[PDB]
């Protein structure tokens, strides 16, 4: 039971994966809402490149960094794969 | 000490303790006067003892007088006894769990309702933390009371 | 199956339908002539919420769906101290 | 006791007809009400639901008085009024601790109905849930003492039933739920500390509501009990952690916010 959230430049997907699970898991659930092929998706995570199946772990998220109260930014690229141009959310005004 | 206190009387308890009085001294098999206090409810008597420093210690069958308390359905003096400074979490949880159990198979004292409710106030007790979360010891079934295997999560409680 | 929950700035902020609808004014949304009854998309408009708070508000659905019986082990929801005052007034008006 | 009863009846129409202060007699009759119940006998109900009309008129007519009267006859109107609010409270007591039929059950719900809809409050502040809950409400030394006990689940749960104001808050700003979490008793009484918490949460009582020193419902918890009872009802609302939040920083919520989330911010 960990958090994640995978950004694209404007999208922004909050899923749910098993401790006890690998990178295969997510891939299919985000290639079902994003309707992408799994090849073409790359977790382009914290500026680093990610492999396809292997391991949850070494992947760079666990369950202590990743919670729902904050899920770690978790990227995400495509084909031309794109470069990492991940919008910021609005800036908050400063208060007094 | 222990026969004032095992009665209904408290003044004569009082004017015993008044002038240094022997209250953690042993009795035959373990009663320093709260086991016999904390035996027929006596709420002020145990509130003096307390006061007085008394001390918790076990009985010849390793009862505290606050499982003594507990054992028969004195829901005040449990009550009175778990605020003592020490107490120790096992100590209150075992507390509340044997007067739950109590109220359950008794005569004078018979409440189910009571039962389910300091019966889950000790689970709620022992699973709040989540980290260093205290786990019941489970005994194995027993095939007199069917075969239920005792209650280790608020949900089958 | 999944709510598109736009903002004021374009943002997507694709959540699990369950987690959206423990708002009020999200299902009050989806419901009536917004149905969009194909599972396809399911947004919702957001013309006065900006991004932030809307990430602060789907990372508290997944807090709450994920946080619904644990006891006291309920870790608490960090909100910035700018962001606050904004989260205030779109958990009002989304009935969160 | 039905002739005592329909004597004592009679006398206190024949007062309360004349204009006349009553308090000591409705107390006397509640005394009564009290004993009888300690004898363990079968109780009238259209007495009970008389007797509460008579107790909503005269704490309407003690708080007219009170409006408007000297000094030292406002002391007086006061201690009065307190001590006909504290005698409806044993007749509420005694009518839910007495077996009725559905109609009389329906007309004790309606004065009830009407005298918390009047909103009667104390010195404190204290309404009819603020002392339905609260073990520090007076309990008068004669046979009231014996069955009128404070906090009683079953007052409260027909004060709820009733629609008193859940979260209403004192001149401390304690709400009904602030006062029962720091009851004295909850091992000894968890009956009346459970089926009130799990009533007055339901019922829709804030469990972050902060009083005037801003301290929670399980902030003013003086018991562990309550602690672990209450963070099982208490419901998480990101419109409570904002407002927490905006609290604890010390922002500016004025005007800055719906005027309905003024005072949401005002006691969360």
């Amino acid at each position: 039971d960990v958090f994640l959230m995978i950004r694209r430049h404007k999208t922004t997907i909050f899923t749910d994966a098993k401790e006890s699970s690998t990178v295969f898991e997510l891939k299919r659930i985000v290639e079902g809402i994003l309707k992408r092929p799994p090849d073409e998706q790359r977790l382009y995570k914290d500026d680093q490149l990610l492999d396809d199946g292997k391991t949850l772990g070494e992947c760079g998220f666990t369950s202590q960094t990743a919670r729902p109260q904050a899920p770690a930014t978790v990227g995400l690229a495509f084909r031309a794969f794109e470069a990492l141009c991940i919008e910021p959310f609005s800036s908050p005004p400063e208060l007094p | 000490l222990m026969i004032a206190a095992y009665k209904g009387h408290t003044d004569v308890v009082r004017y015993l303790l008044e002038q240094r009085a022997d209250p953690n001294a042993k009795a035959h098999c373990g009663a320093t006067a709260l086991h016999f206090a904390a035996e027929a409810g006596h709420i002020d008597i145990v509130k003096e003892l307390i006061k007085w420093r008394a001390a918790i210690v076990v009985n010849g069958h390793g009862m505290t007088p606050l499982k003594v308390a507990a054992e028969s359905c004195k829901a005040d003096v449990v009550e009175l006894l778990l605020s003592h400074a020490d107490c120790d979490r096992r100590s209150r949880i075992e507390a509340l769990e044997l007067l739950g159990a109590s109220f359950a198979n008794d005569r004078e004292n018979y409440d189910i309702i009571k039962t389910y409710h300091y019966l889950y106030l000790a689970m709620l007790e022992r699973f709040q933390d989540g980290d260093n979360i205290l786990e019941k010891e489970v005994l194995p079934p027993i095939h007199a009371y069917g075969n239920r295997t005792e209650c280790r999560n608020p949900q089958e409680l | 199956m999944y709510v598109k929950l736009i903002s004021s700035d374009g943002h997507e902020f694709i959540v699990k339908r369950e987690h959206a609808l423990t708002s009020g004014t999200i299902k009050a949304m989806l419901s009536g002539p917004g149905q969009f009854a194909e599972n396809e998309t399911n947004e919702v408009n957001f013309r006065e919420i900006p991004s932030h708070v809307l990430s602060k508000v789907c990372m508290y659905f997944t807090y709450k769906v994920r946080y619904t019986n644990s006891s006291t082990e309920i870790p608490e929801f960090p909100i910035a101290p700018e962001i606050a005052l904004e989260l205030l007034m779109a958990a009002n008006f989304l009935d969160c | 006791f039905e002739q005592c009863i329909k004597l004592w009846l009679h006398a206190l129409h024949l007062r309360q007809k004349g204009n006349r202060n009553t308090h000591k007699d409705l107390l006397r009759f509640a005394q009564v009400f009290s004993q009888m119940i300690h004898l363990n006998e079968t109780v009238k109900a259209p007495d009970i639901e008389c007797v509460l009309r008579c107790s909503v008129l005269e704490i309407e007519q003690s708080m007219n008085r009170v409006k408007n009267i000297s000094d030292a006859d406002v002391h007086n109107a006061m201690d009065n009024y307190e001590c006909n609010l504290y005698t409806f409270l044993y007749l509420v007591c005694i009518s839910t601790k007495t077996q009725c039929s559905e109609e009389d059950q329906c007309k004790i719900n309606k004065q009830i109905y009407n005298l918390i809809h009047l909103d009667p409050r104390t010195r404190e502040g204290f309404t009819l849930l603020h002392l339905a809950v609260n073990s520090n409400t007076p309990v008068d030394d004669f046979h009231t003492n014996d069955v009128c006990s404070f906090p009683n689940a079953l007052v409260t749960k027909l004060l709820l039933d009733c629609g008193a104001e859940v979260n209403a808050v004192d001149n401390e700003g304690n709400s009904a739920l602030h006062i029962i979490v720091q009851y004295n008793r909850p091992i000894s009484d968890f009956l009346t500390l459970h089926s009130i918490i799990i009533s007055l949460v339901e019922a829709g009582a804030h469990t972050d509501m902060t009083n005037k020193q801003n301290k929670t419902p399980l902030d003013k918890s003086t018991t562990g009990v309550s602690e672990i009872l209450l963070k099982t009802q208490m419901k998480m609302s990101l419109k409570c952690l904002a407002a927490r939040a905006v609290r604890a920083n010390d922002i500016n919520y004025q005007d800055q916010i719906p005027r309905t989330l003024e005072e949401f911010v005002g006691f969360h």
